[PDB]
């Protein structure tokens, strides 16, 4: 009662236009656990994405990471859209390969 | 292994 | 290396969508082995890992047994629970348990951990002297005398003392390559001018296992805590971790900045500069 997710989008490996890689999008920290997370590519809701088993931390929140194949490249743009009950309109995170 | 141990 | 096993189970309750799922997941360290969801197709303990692929069939009928057991008692503590905080029917609820043992690096018990919550909040605990409980209302005093009646803590102390002792030591040397192969922080510094006046100095550690690590900037030898800017160690998705650590330094200052990596991995602690 209640706690807001911390957001997270980043490659699995450092990233090189091209080259086939894994985009992640960590969801952190919030309770309850009913969360919605979607992986954009250039707006566009990424069909393809899995995600790991609901687990949680040591102070009780939950976490999961969202994660699908991407080539990266210098044009296309990446984001996480995620909402949750502790947000009125759902949460943009774009993926910055210097983070 | 799980533990076999109830309801609150 | 220090090791742990875990179980964290998560029921939750949703009135007018049927009976409250129950997730129950193992791990040992920073890496799960197995899953059950009630809200699976075929509700089944499935393998997480490719050393716990190696159970029997005993094994994976046995945990599926357990879970599906917990599935039901879990279901009646959410009811037990919505009663002693006069709760109404309509709203969702959790409950949560974390469980397990950790040894020392000579693989000796080192403690036991028997522990819930409700809706996010401590609930119940199970001490460390594994005898005597900790509740958090006078809700949780009633789970306690029932539980103190029905001598559940001697049971989870022979548990935690025995079996959870033996199964992990059992895991550790199964899955041996992975899970005591600590894989060290690649690290690096890059730069990213803010401003004519500033730029950030952000210092890398990926590639990393296990998740836990520290990670500092130093500003002439003295710790930069209120300054840098900490992300939360992150799984890549192959089983390591990453994280970063960020500090907002003066033009021309850069070389008056280091940071400090100490990993389990690292046989000594890194000090690494920004190198132009």
């Amino acid at each position: 009662i209640q706690r807001t997710p911390k957001i997270q989008v980043y490659s699995r490996h450092p990233a090189e236009n091209g080259k086939s890689n894994f985009l992640n999008c960590y969801v952190s920290g919030f309770h309850p656990s009913d969360i919605e997370v979607d992986l954009l590519k250039n707006g566009e809701r990424i069909e393809k994405v899995e995600h790991s088993d609901l687990s949680f931390s040591k102070d009780w929140s939950f976490y999961l990471l969202y994660y699908t194949e991407f080539t990266p490249t210098e044009k296309d743009e990446y984001a996480c859209r995620v909402n949750h009950v502790t947000l009125s309109q759902p949460k943009i995170v774009k993926w910055d390969r210097d983070m | 292994n799980p533990d076999i141990v109830y309801q609150y | 290396g220090s090791h742990s096993m875990r179980y964290f189970y998560t029921a939750m309750s949703r009135p007018g969508r049927g009976e409250p799922r129950f997730i129950a997941v193992g791990y040992v360290d920073d890496t799960q082995f197995v899953r059950f969801d009630s809200d699976a197709a075929s509700p089944r303990t499935e393998p997480r890992a490719p050393w716990i692929e190696q159970e029997g069939p005993e094994y994976w009928d046995r945990n599926t047994q357990i879970f599906k057991t917990n599935t039901q008692t879990y279901r009646e503590s959410l009811r037990n629970l919505r009663g002693y905080y006069n709760q109404s029917e309509a709203g969702s609820h959790i409950i949560q348990r974390m469980y397990g043992c950790d040894l020392g690096p000579d693989g000796r018990l080192l403690r036991g951990h028997d522990q819930f919550a409700y809706d996010g909040k401590d609930y119940i605990a199970l001490n460390e002297d594994l005898s005597s409980w900790t509740a958090a209302d006078t809700a949780a005093q009633i789970t306690q005398r029932k539980w103190e009646a029905a001598r559940v803590a001697e049971q989870l102390r022979a548990y935690l003392e025995g079996l959870c002792v033996e199964w992990l030591r059992r895991y550790l040397e199964n899955g041996k390559e992975t899970l005591q192969r600590a894989d060290p922080p690649k690290t690096h510094v890059t730069h990213h001018p803010v401003s004519d006046h500033e730029a950030t100095l952000r210092c890398w550690a990926l590639g990393f296992y296990p998740a836990e690590i520290t990670l500092t900037w130093q500003r002439d030898g003295e710790d930069q805590t209120q300054d840098t800017e900490l992300v939360e160690t992150r799984p890549a998705g192959d089983r390591t971790f990453q994280k970063w650590a960020a500090v907002v330094v003066p033009s021309g200052e850069e070389q008056r900045y280091t940071c400090h990596v100490q990993h389990e991995g690292l046989p000594k602690p890194l000090t690494l500069r920004w190198e132009p």
